[PDB]
């Protein structure tokens, strides 16, 4: 329906279509520590994934041959560097340790940088949250970054 | 040191600098010595080649830069005898250097005006007493439960949070429109994205039903004629669907990361993370009440140098979130942030003002009481500790926000400061 005289065409009257679109197979469960999304293989390295799809090459080279290295993660660690990498929460923010980042020492031009708020988002949304027991709830990544760093 | 000040651009005075011709020259024999020295071409100087000779003819290149740092220490020069408060970026605009007449060039700079500090008694801030129960930890717990709730058929009395199957007739005056029905139609309840009091019909029924409501269309219907016009929906109430209320098994409290994965341990756990939350929460709401106060009672035109800075901040801001395209950022207008970036600076002034006038200093037993009551989250945050002691950029940081905390505190003292004992979910203001 897509005409002039109303007849729900130009505001649909039912806001819920579904329309069977993908009913309930992965848009339904969550793939828990994301066994095959970020890279490929959610805890080992495997590289048997693209063998069948054409070639085992691990893709074409990158740093270390590729993210398909059987053991040594830890890249830092060894020493005193890192001491524990990611420590759990991947660092985050408070995980870390900081509360407000910035650039300016003894500064007072602070305030909305976190307001939530018409600045970023929410209001706290303090209903519990709770069990922030570390988690890697953000970035966790290293060999190469934005315009190629480690 | 001949200077002309005119008050041009508001708070930008035009001080017109004219540096006398041997300052100059006296300044390029100076920095040609320093590159002689340098190059080592003091210690091959045969010294049968006067200095005033190589100042003027091989010093001619070096002329303008020596201008441009003569700008420089004659403006830091002024400003202190002549006792004005500088701001803005100072605008040389450079007069025509004539080789061996004085160099005459305006700096229009801006002023900083200082913050009259009206009445902090037509601040009205509000302090609310968040308690927490058991029925209220189990309260937000079942929301949190309701929010993870896996939805199943059932069949008999729908109830008015559930979510249906219906089968609706839409028609205005009694009158199907075509296009204008809906068939196995799940329609959820609570959820203001349908028509006002269209999942009324639903609520009260049987899964076994078929009626027709008289309900209201949106006055945010896309017809003038129709929006908020009293229409028929012959609703076929065919399925409802009722949340079932997940396993409090030890293992499912654990999902979420509770620690203490036991049923009065998620009690517990999630009651002293509530508090936690809380505790910062409440201390952003009796400072953001205190600072929307503060300059509802206080105005301040800024120069354009703090506020253009915050524009600049609040640009990156925006477009790194609006795409997070290549320096989109740098062509968002003013204006676009204009009004609550000179807000933020305003802020910064009045408290700024408020460490001046009070001689309001961060204070260590608050630096103590902050990182002590942050970090009561952690059993043993060495991490924070040890991050402090190896790290003052944050360290003073720490004293910096605290600082901040202490001075809006004084500016509490003056200010119309009511107090409540009020329910949990106050500042808990999001549920869905």
């Amino acid at each position: 329906m897509k005409q002039s005289t109303i007849a729900l065409a130009l505001l649909p009257l039912l806001f819920t279509p579904v329309t069977k679109a993908r009913t309930p197979e992965m848009p339904v469960l969550e793939n828990r520590a994301a066994q095959g999304d970020i890279t490929a293989p959610g805890g080992a390295r495997r590289l048997t994934g693209d063998q069948t799809a054409a070639l085992r090459d691990s893709l074409s080279d990158k740093p270390a041959k590729n993210i398909i290295l059987l053991i040594g993660d830890g890249m830092g660690d060894s020493e005193i560097t890192a001491a524990r990498n990611y420590a759990e929460g991947a660092g985050g923010f408070f995980k870390g340790i900081d509360a407000l980042p910035l650039t300016g020492q003894y500064t007072h031009y602070a305030l909305n940088k976190k307001t939530g708020k018409p600045d970023y988002v929410t209001d706290s949304a303090a209903s519990a949250t709770a069990w922030s027991t570390g988690v890697k709830t953000y970035n966790g990544a290293l060999g190469v970054d934005i315009h190629e760093k480690d | 040191m001949q200077v002309s000040v005119e008050t041009t651009q508001g708070l930008g005075r035009r001080v017109t600098i004219t540096i006398a011709a041997d300052s100059i020259e006296t300044a390029v024999k100076s920095e040609l010595v320093n590159v002689a020295k340098k190059v080592r071409i003091d210690g091959f100087r045969k010294g049968k080649v006067p200095m005033n000779i190589v100042a003027q003819r091989y010093g001619a290149s070096v002329r303008q830069d020596v201008l441009g740092d003569l700008m420089s220490r004659n403006f830091i020069d002024a400003i202190i005898k002549e006792k004005i408060n500088p701001a803005g970026a100072p605008t040389y605009v450079p007069g025509e250097y004539k080789l061996g007449e004085d160099f005459t060039y305006s700096v229009e700079f801006e002023v900083y005006p200082e913050v009259e500090l009206q009445g902090l008694e037509a601040i009205e801030v509000e302090k609310p007493i968040v308690e927490v129960t058991d029925a209220d930890v189990d309260g937000m717990l079942d929301t949190l439960r309701k929010q993870q709730a896996t939805w199943k058929e059932k069949d008999g009395a729908v109830e008015a949070e559930d979510r249906v199957t219906i089968d609706f007739t839409g028609s205005v005056d009694g009158e199907e429109f075509e296009g204008g029905k809906a068939s196995d139609f799940v329609l959820a309840m609570g959820q203001g994205r349908m028509i006002p009091g269209f999942e009324d019909g639903i609520k009260g029924h049987k899964a076994g039903e078929e009626f027709t409501i008289d309900v209201t269309f949106p006055e945010e219907y896309h017809a003038e004629n129709l929006k908020g016009k009293a229409a028929k929906f012959a609703i076929n109430l065919k399925k409802v669907e009722e949340r079932e209320l997940p396993e409090l098994t030890a293992e499912f409290i654990k999902r979420f990361g509770v620690e203490d994965g036991s049923v009065e341990g998620l009690r517990a756990e999630v009651r002293k993370n509530m508090e936690r939350e809380l505790k910062s929460a409440i201390r952003n709401r009796v400072k953001s009440q205190a600072i929307e106060g503060l300059v509802k009672a206080n105005d301040i035109d800024v120069p354009a140098a703090l506020i253009d800075s915050e524009i600049d901040v609040l640009r990156r801001q925006a477009a790194q979130r609006f795409g997070g395209n290549e320096k989109q950022a740098l062509e968002l207008p003013r204006e676009l942030f204009e009004e609550q970036a000179k807000r933020r600076v305003v802020v910064g002034l009045l408290l700024g003002e408020v460490i001046r006038t009070n001689e309001l200093k961060a204070d260590e037993e608050r630096v103590k009481g902050l990182i002590e009551e942050m970090a009561s989250a952690y059993e043993d945050p060495k991490e924070v500790i040890e991050f402090y002691s190896k790290n003052k950029e944050l360290m003073d940081n720490m004293r910096n926000v605290a600082l901040e905390e202490q001075a809006v505190e004084a500016v509490l003292a003056k200010a119309k400061v009511t107090e409540k004992e009020t329910t949990f979910n106050e500042l808990m203001n999001q549920q869905a």
